[PDB]
């Protein structure tokens, strides 16, 4: 199999840049598998020291992203639930990944835990089917505080989507203030409809960004 | 529908066609607005270099639009500064207010003349 | 390599309307099980004499929502690919692939199918890798996605879908742990 | 009166146990239900199926539920003599664990083929599976490999002969005899 | 319960036209990915007054070929079971199923649904 990595630009609405690359070729045979060499087959390949193998997990595993807030109370019981209850190994190379070694029906599951503002953390579950993601939230919801508000996240965390929305609107309002200021020096020097058209195109280019960030926020 | 607007243009309200969308879900409004604005970008850039350009008033309503945009711009800037400082109610009412601003702005958007 | 050169010239050169080779990307609704799902028929057509013989292959690649999302999406995109084998003059083929709702009405909609051909000799005999010609980049908007059941030609009793009141994972979480219309508009010169 | 009328429906439609019993296992993301026949029900004469049916009390929404039907014939100690015919369904689990829990009911339908009148479309309710996350968190129904090597509840064999991708091959050695199999099985493949 | 008895009684009588509830199925080619799949629409229609409330469920079973063999096939049949909720009189559902070659390019025909 030939492997082919296409690169498309977003910013340019001319579709000007359609760069392709050919990043090599994969050969594979039944003999090569027969003799291991490639395969990931579990518990033998526990001590993860070929990072390609980690990456072939985080690709082929169903992912699920979850927001957590304990609003009136700090959250550190996560770190204990991972390392003692779930019996995780941290990968040293990437110390934000936890690999579950508890040897019944959570073996070969991976988590990640960014604890930004130690109330409001974010937890991401790469699992070997859905039933295993369910078995986990069940088992987790049991251990958490009473106020701990879970939530499913399709397309990013709420802080980032509000920042994205704020940026796209600030840009657009700046462009419309710019429209009116360009009109307000023409008065000192009746408007060129050509100028008005020119500025509405820039304003349209920012409105498309605000609409996008708004549909992201309005589903959440 | 057709909506002629006399206090946009100096002489002639062209009988400018207005295009509306109403829905339960603000997400679907974001999407259908995104689509239509796309189609109007396309039409206006293909018509420009061939079509002419109408004059505006230059006065009263472009300044109304400046004032009501500048108040919201400074409000969004104060909101961004608050989000950077991070006191309390991290981002709930902030979202609910920003989307209010968005809806407020969208109802008239790009009177193209 | 002759046929490659002749076709490749024919496409890129003659900066006109009608090309020899086309990739038309429609959208359709079809019904499965109970849901309705969104299809892209991609119709590849060979209006010329050139006959894309062998070592020609077709990469369709379906890009979702376009933005640098912080965490990521489980599926950034998809791509398909197919050996185009003979495809002589006038002839055509078709390829339906779903875009359609991802797991809980999960359909952000700016969404582009972008077709490409790809010629590599490394296939037949080498000597040196390969060539990607682009071809139709269509986008799908919201406005092709809308369906008009009351207005419809048949006036037939189709049940109202009423898209799912929560996500399955959301209902899971609520169970385990226990208004005006929004409007937008534009104006534009007659 | 309500009870009277329940029983009235059932006698309205219309003794011998056509069906031993219900059993079930969870494979990974596969539910396997199976039921063990009796001699009375002849799979020679009767195409049978099996469904699962969701409790609408839990399932507030119209999910269609799909169920794959497998028939398993195993000879018991051939070296009359016992044949064991069992009938078994498989579906996906993760869809049904939406509410932490569910109860499906199990419906074995039987249709004759010989009589072209479609005369005899008997059915039976063969029981009811409760299942939850507090069940599976305690194992109790799973098959998790190698710990559950020594196969001694035959339901667990019947679950793996359901869930799995079956494929039948003929082997002809036309200028030899063919005995190397048992060695390949027992020595190269290390079969119990 | 009263209505249930009445539907059941209506169904189990042969009035010489299967009036009260009907369920037609009909074959349709579609296209998926590359291959022509063969689909069956199941139309359920309520002709009679009786509203099929909660407690009702439709079961479909898709029986393959007959003559149980030497070797018991991979998949003898498939079953599909759906809640009918608040059908009402005149009213109607549709369900589409594949019957079609997913494995092997092998569909064996005389198939009853």
């Amino acid at each position: 199999c030939t492997v082919l990595l296409q690169i498309m630009e977003r910013e340019s609405g001319n579709c000007p840049k359609d760069r392709y690359v050919v990043c090599g070729r994969v050969f594979l045979s039944l003999e090569d598998l027969s003799t291991g060499k490639y395969l990931l087959t579990f518990p033998k390949k526990k001590p993860i020291e070929h990072m390609e193998d980690l990456f072939a997990l985080l690709a082929a595993f169903h992912k699920s992203c979850f927001q957590i807030t304990s609003p009136g109370y700090a959250l550190n019981s996560m770190k204990v639930w991972l390392l003692e209850h779930m019996k995780c190994e941290i990968i040293k190379e990437f110390p934000e990944v936890y690999f579950c070694e508890r040897p019944g029906s959570f073996y070969g599951t991976l988590f990640t835990w960014k604890q930004r503002t130690p109330f409001e953390g974010i937890l991401i579950i790469y699992s070997r089917n859905q039933t295993v993601m369910f078995q986990c939230l069940h088992n987790l919801i049991r251990i958490l505080p009473i106020n701990c508000f879970l939530k499913n996240l399709k397309s990013g965390s709420e802080n980032f989507l509000i920042d994205n929305m704020a940026f796209t609107l600030e840009k657009e309002l700046v462009t419309l203030s710019s429209l009116s200021s360009a009109i307000a020096k023409h008065e000192s020097n009746k408007v060129s409809g050509a100028l008005y058209r020119e500025i509405t195109l820039k304003v349209a280019e920012v409105q498309l960004k605000s609409d996008f960030a708004a549909q992201k926020l309005s589903n959440l | 529908r057709e909506v002629a607007m006399t206090d946009l243009c100096p002489a002639g309200p062209i009988q400018a066609v207005e295009i509306q969308v109403e829905s339960s879900s603000l997400a679907d409004i974001c999407r259908a607005h995104h689509a239509v604005v796309g189609r109007m970008q396309t039409m206006v850039t293909e018509q420009a270099t061939q079509g002419s350009s109408a004059p505006d008033l230059r006065v009263q309503y472009l300044r109304q639009i400046h004032a009501n945009h500048e108040t919201l711009l400074r409000e969004v800037q104060t909101l961004r500064d608050r989000l950077c400082t991070e006191d309390e109610a991290s981002s709930c009412a902030t979202a609910q207010r920003l989307l209010q601003v968005y809806r407020q702005l969208r109802h008239p958007s790009l009177i193209l003349l | 390599l002759n046929e490659a050169m002749n076709v490749s010239c024919a496409l890129l050169s003659s900066g006109t309307g009608p090309r020899p080779i086309s990739c038309t990307t429609s959208t359709t609704w079809s019904r499965l099980q109970t849901q309705d799902v969104l299809m892209a028929t991609c119709v590849l057509e060979n209006s010329s004499s050139f006959s894309l013989d062998q070592g020609w292959t077709l990469c369709i690649q379906v890009l979702t929502s376009s933005c640098a999302l912080d965490l990521d999406s489980a599926c950034s995109a998809i791509t398909y690919t197919i050996p185009v084998d003979q495809l002589g003059p006038g002839a055509r083929r078709e390829v339906t692939l779903p875009l359609g709702p991802g797991e809980n009405g999960g359909l952000d909609l700016p969404v582009t199918v972008s077709c490409t051909l790809f010629y590599s000799l490394r296939e037949v005999v080498g000597g040196q890798e390969g060539v990607c010609l682009p071809l139709s980049r269509h986008t799908v908007d919201m406005l092709q996605c809308l369906r008009f059941p009351g207005l419809a030609p048949p006036h037939t009793r189709a049940p109202s879908p009423l898209g799912p009141t929560r996500d399955p994972v959301a209902t899971f979480l609520e169970t385990c742990r226990e208004l005006p219309p929004s409007v937008a508009s534009i104006k534009v010169s007659a | 009166i309500i009870s009277k009328s329940y029983k009235a429906l059932i006698n309205l439609v219309q003794s011998e146990q056509l069906v031993e019993k219900i059993w079930y296992r969870v494979i990974d993301d596969s539910l396997v239900v199976g039921v063990k026949t009796t001699s009375s029900l002849k799979l020679s004469l009767n195409d049978v199926t099996l469904s699962l049916l969701m409790d609408q009390a839990h399932d507030s929404r119209f999910r269609l539920l799909k169920c794959q039907n497998r028939v398993i014939k195993l000879s018991t100690n051939p070296f009359k003599k016992e044949c064991v015919q069992i009938i078994t369904a498989v579906t996906s689990l993760s869809p049904l664990l939406t509410f932490s829990k569910f109860c499906c009911t199990v419906l074995l339908q039987i249709m004759e083929r010989e009589s072209g009148n479609c005369p005899k479309d008997r059915y039976v309710v063969c029981g009811r599976v409760f299942l939850s996350l507090e069940d599976l968190s305690t194992g109790k129904y799973l098959l998790t490999f190698p710990k559950k090597k020594p196969i001694e509840h035959m339901e667990d064999l019947f679950a793996l002969l359901a869930a799995f991708h079956k494929s039948c091959f003929q082997i002809t050695s036309p200028g030899y005899a063919l005995n190397s199999m048992k060695v390949w099985l027992l020595e190269h493949m290390k079969c119990e």
